[PDB]
C-alpha cells in the first residue's frame, strides 16, 4: 500500500509464481486473490 | 355510399400470419375455470378464458429442462362473455368446444338445526 | 417599441399589430356568421373572440396589450387568430353541430372487461 | 499532487487556471471505506394505538373516473386552465 | 390520510369537468362519452369518423391549442367485437394541460390518418400499423417500422404468442441465416398469480 | 426563470473590431485550445495497472451468485422458491423433495447465468439469506456451457467465498 | 312469493326467508370474508372473520348464522366492519407461527389471502407464542398443528360428511387443541377432504409434500376414472 | 351489415387488384433473381409467386383480399428497392427444412403430433 | 460423506448417478463432474442436542437478523427431540 | 453534395419490451425501464414509479423524493456528458472524450456504492427506493460536485470558442417554433428554438418545485444554440445537486403501506403480518386498481412518457412507453434537407438518439 498515491492505485499486489503447481512467472490472473484479500483489494473495506 | 355491403362470414385466418397448422390441427376449449378447492374465494371465476391442449413437451438432455416446440401452449385469452369467445374463436379459425359455466345452486342454512328435538341434524359436539 | 426578435425562430415581428388583430377578429366574426345561431361552436367563439376585439380595441400600447390578451408575445396572438379563422372555415365544411353520428357497443367503454 | 513545483506552473499558466485547488484525482479527502454501523429511523406507521389500516389505505381510496357526458343557457367559454404565466427572465445570470 | 395517501387535487378536477363539458357541447355530432379520472385526467371517447374534426377543434381552437401530440397508441382488448383501441395524448403549452382523445376500430375497418394534423402521427401510426395490423386511411408512407423484413403476423396482438412463430439460425450448408419453427430449450414457465379475493369493491362489476 | 444563451450583440466599435480581426489573422482561440491540451499533457493520467490494481467497490455489489450454509454446515436454502418466483429473467429453475431425516431440500437449483440479468431481487427475496450475489466478477468462461450453473456448482461458490460474502453481509445488514 | 326485502349497501334485493347476511351479499356479487363457514358444512361461527355491520344496530353481527328480517341494510364495507376485521385478523395472526416459507399452503391460503386484503400491515404483538404438538392420523395427511385455527372444520366434516366421529376438540382456552386425544390413524374413503377444507397448511398433502408451489402449476380439468362415479 | 369499405367496393376491382400486383411481381422476379445472386431460376421464381397467390385464393370478403394486396404491395416495394437481403429473399424457400411427413403412419411413428 | 459408483463416478447428495449404460457420461470424458464434498445432512448430524428446561423453546438459527425467521418448538414429546423446521437443530427438554 | 432525402430504418434493437412488460409484473418489469434508455437510468425509473404510484393513489416519503431529485440530476449530468462528448467524437474531436468519461467513471462509482450496479441501478422503485444511502457517500458527492465546474469549464473551453467546432454548427438544422411542435418534438430541441418549456417547471413533480434554478433558452434553432442548452443544463444540474445536498431531510425511504413497500428484514423475521406481505409481494406482487394512466417527466433527451393501463391485477395490461428519439428521428428529415452527409452527421448528434428508447 502507498496512501500518498490517489485513490485507486493506493493498493497494489505482486503475484506468486507458482499457484497451485502452475507457473504464473507470466500468467498472472485477476482470479488469483484470496477471497480474505479480495475484499481488502477491492477497497470493500479498510483492514487486511 | 360509404358503406358497403358484405355478407359473407368473418375470416381473418389470411391476415393473422399464424401457420395452418397451427389453425386446423388445434382445439380451442371455452371455460369457466374452476375454483381452486384450497381456497374460498370466488374471484377467479367469473371470466371465461379460451386456451389450448397441451402439446408434447420432453426432457433437454444437457440440464434436464422442460423443452417444447408448441408456441401456443402458454396462450391464455380473457373474455367477458361466452358469446365474446365463440366470435373470437369462430373469427380465428379455431375449431373449438364449449363448457357451461357451473354454478353452486342455494342451500338453506339454520344454526338452529344443530340442535334438533327429533332430527339427524344434531351435532355431536361444537 | 419595434422588438428586433420575437424570441421563436421562425415567427417574424408584426409591426402593425392592431391592423392586423383586428382584421383577423372581423374576418372571423363575418365567417361566423353562417353557422346556426342555436349551434354552441358559434356562440362559444362569438363571445370569445368579441372578448379579444374588445381588449384589442381599448389599449394603445402593445406591451400592456400582450398583458392583459394572456397570449405571450402579440405575433402568437396574431397566429392563433389565423389557426382559429381556419378552424371556423373547416367546421362549416364539417358541420358537427348535428346529432350524433352511430352509438358505440354495448361495453364499448365498459373498463375494466 | 506529486507534481513538482515547475511542472504545476508550467500547467497552470498553458491551462489558464489554478488547477491544484480542484484536482480531479482523488486522495485522502473522501469518506473511509469503513464505517460505523447505522441506526435509520422508522415511518409514521410504527406506532402502537391509533394505527387502524383503513383509515390510512391509499389504494382503497381510489375511485372509478366520473363520467360527465354520456351516451348511455348563456354559460362562459371554458379553458382547460387558467392561461400560464409569462416567465420572468433569470436575475442570477441573464445573459443579457 | 396525511403521510402515506396521495393528496387529491380538486380544483384541476373541477376545470377538466367543465372543459369536458365545453368539448362534449362544442362537438355532438362524434363525442360518445367524456370522464375525469380519481387523479385528474380528461378522457374523450369519440366515434371514429371523427377523428379530423375534433382533433383539429383541440389543435385549432382559442380555448384548446392543443399543440403537441405526445403519443399515439393503441390498445388490444380481444373481448370487444372492435377490439382495437387507438388512444391520442395531446399537451396544451397554452394553458398547461393535457387531454385523452380514444376511439376504437377493429381489424378490417380503417381509421383515417391524422398526419394532416400532427406530423408525429406518421411515425406513430406507422408503428401502430406494424403492432398491431389498423390500417389508416390516407397515409403518406405505411409500411413496417419495426418488425423484421420478412415478418408475418402483429406481435402487440394478445393472440400472437410471446415467442413468435419462427427463430433465426446460421446454417453453413446453405452459408446463410435461415428461419425455422420456433423451439425452445426451456419453456417459458406460465405464473397464476392471480389472488382468489376482491381487492378493489369501487370497482366490483354487478351480476348477470 | 430562464436565461439567454447566444444572445449577446457583438460591438461595432474599433477597438472590438479590431480584437476580433486580429483573433481572426493570428489564430487566438486556437493556440488557447492547443496551450490546454498542453496543460493536460504534464498531468498524472487516472490509469490503474490491472490486474495489479483493482477499481474500488462496494459491499453492495452484485457479481456471482452463491448458495450460503448456516454456521453449523447445514445448508440455508429450504426450497421456498420465492426466489424463482421474483427473478425477472426467468433464471432460476427449482426441484424440491424432502430428504431422508425429512427436512425441506432443494434436489435441483439451476442459475443460467446466461440469462440472468445480476438484478439482486433473489437476494432480497431470500428469507432466509440462502442465495447471495458475491463479490466476485471475473468468471468468463471459454464455452457457453460452463455458465449453468447447478446446485454443486453454487454450493462450491458458496464455500469458495464465504469468507467475503459473510463480511460483506456484515457490513450491509443494517441497511436492510 | 314468501320472498323479504333486505338491502346490501342500499341496493334491494329479495330473498327467501332463512336466508342468512352472508348468502344475501353474495346474491350481489359480494364475498364477506370466511374461515369456519363452509357451504356443506354445519355452521360453526367462532372464527368471528363474518362480523359484518347492520346499519341503525349498536353490534356487528356474524353474517354466516345471521337471518335477515326485512328492512335490514348491510354495510359491508363501513368502516366498523372493517375494524371488526382488522382485529380479528390481528388476533388469529396473533399465535400463528412463522411458518410460510416451510409451509405448503403458501401461495394458496387463505388466511394470507384475506390478512394482505382485509387485515393491517403490522403486528404489535410482543409475546412468545405457542408451541402444539403434532400428532399422527395416517400415512396420507401430515399434520402440524402449530398452524391449525382451531376452526372446526375438522370435526364437522368427520362427523356430518365421512360420518367417523374420531376428531374432536381437547382443552380449555388457548391451550384448546383439534385431535383425537389418543394414537388413532384417520383412516377413511374421504380423508384427503379434510387437507382440501382446511383454510390453513396445518393438514397438508404428505405424498405432495414439498414438491411444488401453486403459482406454478398448470391446471388440466379432467375427469377421474378411478370408479364408475365419473 | 353495411361496413365501411376500404379500397373495393364490391369483388370485381378487387381482383383487378389482385391482377394488377400478380403482373407486377411477374415483372420483377427476373430482375430479383438477377440483383441478388439467387441460385434459383426465374421459373422457380414465378412458380412461388404462383403458389403463394394459390394459396391464398379461398378468401371472398372484399376487405380481407384489399388488406392483402396492400401486404403484398408492401413486399414488393420492399423487394424493388435493396431493403430485403438474400436471406429475406430466400426465406420464402424452406431449403434447410426437414420434410413434415403428412400421412398416418409416419405420424404415428414419430411422435404424438396428429 | 461422498459415495463413488461400480462406474467410477461420484454421487452426490440428492443422490443423482448417471447410468453405466447411459450415453451421458460421455460429457465427462477428458474433463471433471463437481461435486460438493460438504454433505450437509452429515453435517447436521454431528451437532449435539440442546437441553433446556423449558415447555417451549425458540429458535432463529443465531445471530438474529442474519438467521431464519424466529419460530417456537414444542417439547412434550419425550421420545424425540424437537427439530427446528429451518435449521435442523434439535433440542430436548431437561425433564 | 446535397442530400436530398433522408430515410432512417430503424428496428434493428427492437427487443419487443412492452409485451415482455404486460407478461410480468410490476416488480419484474421495472429494469425493462432500467435498460430501455441505457445513459438516463433513473430517470426511466423515476418515470415508471412515478406512474405506478399515481395508479396506486400513494406517495412516497419526502427524503425518498430528495434522494429521487438528487440521482435524477446526477443521471443528467451522466446523460449530458454521454451527448456531448460522443457528439464531438462523431464531428471529430477525441480528448473531451476521456476527459469527461473520468467523471462519468465517478458517477458510476456513486451509482454502484448506492445500489451496487454501476449502470442498471434498480434503485428507483414504486414507494421510494430500495435501500438508504450509506454513510459518507454526500461528501463524496459533494467533493465531485466541488470539482465539475471546473470540468465544465475545461470542455467548454476546447469546444465553445473554436472556430472549427462552430462551423459544423453555426446553422445546422434550424427548426422553426411551430414545426418543432407539429413534429412531436420536446426538451433541448423545443428550447434551442425559443419556445420556454420545462417539465420540471410547468408540471413539476416530487420535491422540483422547492428547488431553484434556471432554464436555457436558444434563439437560433441550431446545433450551436442545443450545445449551449446542454451546457448550461449541466450547470443548472450541478446548482440543484448542491441544493439537494443541502436540503436532504432524515427519515425513512419507503412508504410505509406495506401492501405496497416490503418490510425490513429485521422486522420480516419477527412479525407475523410482515412476513405474510413479504411473501406475497415477493411472490405475486401488489394490486394496482384499474385505470390507464399517462405520466411523462423531463428527461434528459425530452419528455419520457409512460401509458399504463391496468385491470386490476397484479400485471399490467398496456404499457406504452414515449420516447422522444421517436419523435426527433422523425424529424430528422425535415432537419436534414438542403444539407451535406457531414451536416447529416452531425444533425444526428444534435438530437439526443439512443435506439433503445427508439426501438424499444
Ligand atoms: S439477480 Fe435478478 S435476474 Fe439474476 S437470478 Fe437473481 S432475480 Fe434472477
Ligand atoms: S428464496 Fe431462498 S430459501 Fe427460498 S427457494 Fe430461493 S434460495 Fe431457497
Ligand atoms: S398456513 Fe398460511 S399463514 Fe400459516 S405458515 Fe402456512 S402459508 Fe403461512
Ligand atoms: S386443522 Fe385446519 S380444518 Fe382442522 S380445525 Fe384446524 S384450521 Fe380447521
Ligand atoms: S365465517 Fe362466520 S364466524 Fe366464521
Ligand atoms: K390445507
Ligand atoms: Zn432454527
Amino acid at each position: 500500500e502507498d496512501n500518498k498515491q490517489f485513490f485507486g492505485r493506493h493498493r497494489w499486489v505482486i503475484y506468486t509464481t507458482e499457484m497451485n503447481g502452475k507457473n504464473t512467472f507470466w500468467d498472472v490472473d485477476g482470479s488469483m486473490v484470496p477471497p480474505e484479500w479480495h475484499r481488502w483489494l477491492h477497497c470493500m473495506t479498510d483492514d487486511p | 355510399t360509404q358503406l358497403i355491403t358484405v355478407d359473407e362470414k368473418l375470416d381473418i385466418t389470411t391476415l393473422t400470419g399464424v401457420p395452418e397448422e397451427h389453425i386446423k390441427t388445434r382445439k380451442a376449449r371455452i371455460f369457466v375455470p374452476a375454483r381452486n378447492n384450497m381456497q374460498s374465494g370466488v374471484n377467479n371465476t367469473k371470466k371465461w378464458k379460451m386456451e389450448f391442449d397441451t402439446r408434447e413437451r420432453w426432457e433437454n438432455p444437457l440440464m434436464g429442462w422442460a423443452s417444447t416446440a408448441d408456441p401456443l401452449s402458454n396462450l391464455v385469452l380473457t373474455f367477458s362473455t361466452k358469446e365474446d369467445a365463440i366470435a373470437f374463436a369462430e373469427k380465428n379459425g379455431w375449431s373449438y368446444d364449449v363448457e357451461e359455466r357451473k354454478v353452486p345452486k342455494p342451500k338453506s342454512k339454520s344454526y338452529g338445526a344443530n340442535f334438533s328435538w327429533n332430527k339427524r341434524t344434531r351435532v355431536s359436539t361444537k | 417599441l419595434l422588438k428586433k426578435t420575437t424570441g421563436l425562430v421562425g415567427l417574424a415581428v408584426c409591426e402593425t399589430p392592431h391592423e392586423r388583430l383586428k382584421i383577423l377578429y372581423t374576418k372571423i366574426l363575418d365567417v361566423l356568421g353562417h353557422i346556426p345561431k342555436n349551434a354552441a361552436y358559434r356562440k362559444y367563439t362569438e363571445q370569445i373572440t368579441n372578448e379579444k376585439l374588445s381588449i384589442v380595441k381599448a389599449e394603445p400600447d402593445v406591451k400592456k396589450l400582450e398583458e392583459q390578451l394572456q397570449g405571450g408575445q402579440i405575433e402568437e396572438v396574431i397566429l392563433q387568430a389565423e389557426n382559429e379563422l381556419s378552424l371556423a372555415r373547416k367546421m362549416i365544411q364539417w358541420k358537427p353541430w348535428e346529432p350524433l353520428v352511430e352509438e358505440p357497443p354495448a361495453s364499448q367503454w365498459k373498463w375494466p372487461i | 499532487a506529486s507534481a513538482t513545483r515547475l511542472i504545476q506552473g508550467l500547467r497552470n499558466w498553458a491551462s489558464g487556471r489554478d488547477l491544484q485547488a480542484k484536482l480531479q484525482l482523488r486522495y485522502q479527502e473522501i469518506s473511509k471505506r469503513t464505517q460505523p454501523p447505522p441506526k435509520l429511523p422508522v415511518g409514521p406507521s410504527h406506532r402502537l394505538s391509533n394505527n387502524y389500516y383503513c383509515a390510512r389505505d391509499g389504494r382503497r381510496e381510489a375511485m372509478p373516473p366520473s363520467i360527465v357526458m354520456s351516451s348511455q343557457s348563456e354559460k362562459k367559454a371554458v379553458s382547460p386552465a387558467p392561461p400560464i404565466k409569462r416567465w420572468e427572465l433569470s436575475q442570477d445570470e441573464p445573459y443579457l | 390520510t396525511r403521510p402515506t395517501v396521495r393528496p387529491r387535487n380538486d380544483v384541476a378536477h373541477k376545470q377538466l369537468s367543465a372543459f369536458g363539458e365545453y368539448v362534449a357541447e362544442i362537438l355532438p355530432k362524434y363525442v360518445q362519452q367524456v370522464q375525469v379520472s380519481c387523479f385528474s385526467e380528461l378522457e374523450i371517447c369519440i366515434h371514429p369518423d371523427g377523428v379530423i374534426p375534433v382533433l383539429t377543434f383541440l389543435r385549432d381552437h382559442s380555448n384548446a391549442q392543443f399543440k403537441s401530440l405526445a403519443d399515439l397508441t393503441a390498445v388490444d382488448i380481444p373481448t370487444r367485437q372492435n377490439r382495437f383501441e387507438i388512444v391520442y395524448n395531446l399537451l396544451s403549452l397554452r394553458f398547461n394541460s393535457r387531454i385523452r382523445v380514444k376511439t376504437y376500430t377493429d381489424e378490417l375497418t380503417p381509421v383515417e390518418s391524422s398526419v394532416s394534423v400532427y406530423k408525429a402521427a406518421n411515425w406513430y401510426e406507422r408503428e401502430i400499423w406494424d403492432m398491431f395490423g389498423v390500417f389508416f386511411a390516407n397515409h403518406p408512407d405505411l409500411r413496417r417500422i419495426l418488425t423484421d423484413y420478412g415478418f408475418e403476423g402483429h406481435p402487440f396482438r394478445k393472440d400472437f404468442p410471446l415467442s413468435g412463430y419462427v427463430e433465426l439460425r446460421y446454417d453453413d450448408e446453405v452459408k446463410r441465416v435461415v428461419a425455422e419453427p420456433v423451439e425452445l430449450a426451456q419453456e417459458f414457465r406460465k405464473f397464476d398469480l392471480n389472488s382468489p379475493w376482491e381487492a378493489f369493491p369501487a370497482y366490483r362489476q354487478p351480476p348477470e | 426563470t430562464y436565461k439567454y444563451v447566444n444572445l449577446r450583440e457583438p460591438s461595432m466599435d474599433m477597438k472590438s473590431v479590431t480584437d476580433r480581426a486580429a483573433q481572426t489573422l493570428l489564430w487566438t482561440e486556437l493556440i488557447r485550445g492547443l496551450g490546454m491540451t498542453l496543460s493536460y499533457l504534464f498531468r498524472e493520467p487516472a490509469t490503474i495497472n490491472y490486474p495489479f490494481e483493482k477499481g474500488p467497490l462496494s459491499p453492495r455489489f452484485r457479481g456471482e451468485h452463491a448458495l450460503r450454509r448456516y454456521p453449523s454446515g447445514e445448508e440455508r436454502c429450504i426450497a421456498c422458491k420465492l426466489c424463482e418466483a421474483v427473478c425477472p429473467a426467468q433464471a432460476i429453475t427449482i426441484e424440491a423433495e424432502p430428504r431422508a431425516d425429512g427436512s425441506r431440500r432443494t434436489t435441483r437449483y439451476d442459475i443460467d447465468m446466461t440469462k440472468c440479468i445480476y438484478c439482486g431481487f433473489c437476494q432480497e427475496a431470500c428469507p432466509v439469506d440462502a442465495i447471495v450475489e458475491g463479490p466476485n466478477f471475473e468468471f468468463s468462461t471459454e464455452t457457453h456451457e460452463e455458465l449453468l450453473y447447478n446446485k454443486e456448482k453454487l454450493l462450491n461458490n458458496g464455500d469458495k467465498w464465504e469468507a467475503e460474502i459473510a463480511a460483506n453481509i456484515q457490513a450491509d445488514y443494517l441497511y436492510r | 312469493s314468501n320472498l323479504i326485502e333486505v338491502f346490501v349497501d342500499g341496493q334491494s334485493v329479495m330473498v327467501e326467508p332463512g336466508t342468512t347476511v352472508l348468502q344475501a351479499c353474495e346474491k350481489v356479487g359480494m364475498q364477506i370474508p370466511r374461515f369456519c363457514y363452509h357451504e356443506r358444512l354445519s355452521v360453526a361461527g367462532n372464527c368471528r372473520m363474518c362480523l359484518v355491520e347492520i346499519e341503525k344496530a349498536p353490534k356487528v353481527v356474524a353474517a354466516c348464522a345471521m337471518p335477515v328480517m326485512k328492512g335490514w341494510n348491510i354495510l359491508t364495507n363501513s368502516e366498523k366492519t372493517k375494524k371488526a376485521r382488522e382485529g380479528v385478523m390481528e388476533f388469529l395472526l396473533a399465535n400463528h407461527p412463522l411458518d410460510c416459507p416451510i409451509c405448503d399452503q403458501g401461495g394458496e391460503c387463505d388466511l394470507q389471502d384475506q390478512s394482505m386484503m382485509f387485515g393491517s400491515d403490522r403486528s404489535r404483538f410482543l409475546e412468545g407464542k405457542r408451541a402444539v404438538e403434532d400428532k399422527n392420523i395416517g400415512p396420507l395427511v401430515k399434520t402440524i398443528m402449530t398452524r391449525c385455527i382451531q376452526c372446526t372444520r375438522c370435526i364437522r366434516f368427520a362427523s356430518e360428511i365421512a360420518g367417523v366421529d374420531d376428531l374432536g376438540t381437547t382443552g380449555r382456552g388457548n391451550d384448546m387443541q383439534v385431535g383425537t386425544y389418543i394414537e388413532k390413524m384417520f383412516m377413511s374413503e374421504l380423508s384427503g377432504n379434510i387437507i382440501d377444507i382446511c383454510p390453513v397448511g396445518a393438514l397438508t398433502s404428505k405424498p405432495y409434500a414439498f414438491t411444488a408451489r401453486p403459482w406454478e402449476t398448470r391446471k388440466t380439468e379432467s375427469i377421474d376414472v378411478m370408479d364408475a362415479v365419473g | 351489415t353495411s361496413v365501411k369499405p376500404i379500397f373495393s367496393r364490391d369483388m370485381n376491382e378487387a381482383k383487378r387488384r389482385v391482377r394488377e400486383l400478380y403482373r407486377a411481381w411477374y415483372r420483377e422476379v427476373p430482375n430479383t433473381v438477377h440483383l441478388f445472386q439467387l441460385d434459383i431460376s426465374v421459373k422457380q421464381g414465378r412458380d412461388k409467386v404462383r403458389e403463394m397467390f394459390k394459396k391464398n385464393a379461398h378468401v371472398t370478403d372484399p376487405r380481407v383480399v384489399d388488406l392483402l394486396v396492400i401486404k403484398g404491395k408492401m413486399e414488393l416495394e420492399e423487394t424493388i428497392n435493396v431493403w430485403k437481403q438474400r436471406t429475406h429473399v430466400m426465406r420464402f424457400f424452406h431449403e434447410t427444412e426437414a420434410p413434415r411427413p403428412k400421412d398416418f403412419l409416419s405420424k404415428f411413428y414419430v411422435g404424438h403430433d396428429p | 460423506g461422498v459415495r463413488t459408483s461400480p462406474t467410477g463416478e461420484k454421487v452426490t447428495h440428492t443422490g443423482q448417478v448417471y447410468d453405466d449404460e447411459d450415453y451421458r457420461r460421455v460429457r465427462f470424458v477428458g474433463r471433471q463432474k463437481e461435486v460438493n464434498e460438504n454433505f450437509a445432512i452429515d453435517l447436521i448430524a454431528e451437532q449435539p442436542v440442546s437441553q433446556v428446561g423449558s415447555r417451549v423453546i425458540s429458535c432463529d438459527g443465531g445471530g438474529g437478523a442474519l438467521g431464519h425467521p424466529r419460530v417456537y418448538i414444542n417439547l412434550d414429546k419425550e421420545t424425540k427431540t424437537g427439530t427446528c423446521g429451518y435449521c435442523g437443530l434439535q433440542f430436548r427438554q431437561q425433564h | 453534395e446535397m442530400v436530398r432525402k433522408c430515410d432512417p430504418h430503424i428496428g434493428l434493437l427492437h427487443r419487443g419490451t412492452e409485451k415482455l412488460i404486460e407478461y410480468k409484473t410490476y416488480l419484474q418489469a421495472l429494469p425493462y425501464f432500467d435498460r430501455l434508455d441505457y445513459v438516463s437510468m433513473m430517470c426511466n425509473e423515476q418515470a415508471y414509479s412515478l406512474a405506478v404510484e399515481k395508479l396506486l393513489n400513494i406517495q412516497p416519503p419526502p427524503r425518498a423524493q430528495w434522494i429521487r431529485v438528487l440521482f435524477g440530476e446526477i443521471t443528467r449530468l451522466l446523460n449530458h456528458i454521454m451527448a456531448v462528448t460522443t457528439h464531438a467524437l462523431d464531428i471529430g474531436a477525441m480528448t473531451p472524450f476521456f476527459w469527461m468519461f473520468e467523471e462519468r467513471e465517478k458517477m458510476f462509482e456513486f451509482y454502484e456504492r448506492v445500489s451496487g450496479a454501476r449502470m442498471h441501478a434498480a434503485y428507483v422503485r414504486p414507494g421510494g427506493v430500495h435501500q438508504d444511502l450509506p454513510l459518507g457517500l454526500m461528501d463524496d458527492i459533494y467533493e465531485f460536485s466541488k470539482n465539475f465546474s471546473l470540468r465544465i469549464d475545461e470542455l467548454e473551453e476546447m469546444l465553445t470558442n473554436n472556430r472549427i467546432w462552430r462551423n459544423r454548427t453555426v446553422d445546422i438544422g434550424v427548426v422553426t417554433a411551430e414545426d418543432a411542435l407539429n413534429y412531436g418534438f420536446s426538451g433541448v430541441m423545443l428550447r434551442g428554438s425559443g419556445i420556454q418549456w420545462d417539465l420540471r417547471k410547468t408540471q413539476p413533480y416530487d420535491v422540483y418545485d422547492q428547488v431553484e434554478f434556471d432554464v436555457p433558452i436558444g434563439s437560433r434553432g441550431d446545433c450551436y444554440d442545443r450545445y449551449l442548452c446542454r451546457v448550461e443544463e449541466m450547470r443548472q444540474s450541478i446548482r440543484i445537486i448542491s441544493q439537494c445536498l443541502n436540503k436532504m431531510p432524515p427519515g425513512e425511504i419507503k412508504v410505509d403501506d406495506a401492501k405496497v413497500s416490503p418490510p425490513k428484514r429485521a422486522e420480516m423475521k419477527t412479525s407475523m403480518e410482515s412476513l405474510i406481505h413479504h411473501f406475497k409481494l415477493y411472490t405475486e406482487g401488489y394490486q394496482v386498481p384499474p385505470g390507464a394512466t399517462y405520466t411523462a417527466i423531463e428527461a434528459p433527451k425530452g419528455e419520457f412518457g409512460v401509458y399504463l393501463v391496468s385491470d386490476g391485477s397484479s400485471r399490467p395490461y398496456r404499457c406504452k412507453i414515449k420516447a422522444p428519439g421517436f419523435a426527433h428521428l422523425a424529424g430528422l428529415d425535415k432537419m436534414s434537407k438542403g444539407h451535406m452527409l457531414a451536416d447529416v452527421v452531425a444533425i444526428i448528434g444534435t438530437q439526443d438518439i439512443v435506439f433503445g428508447e427508439v426501438d424499444r
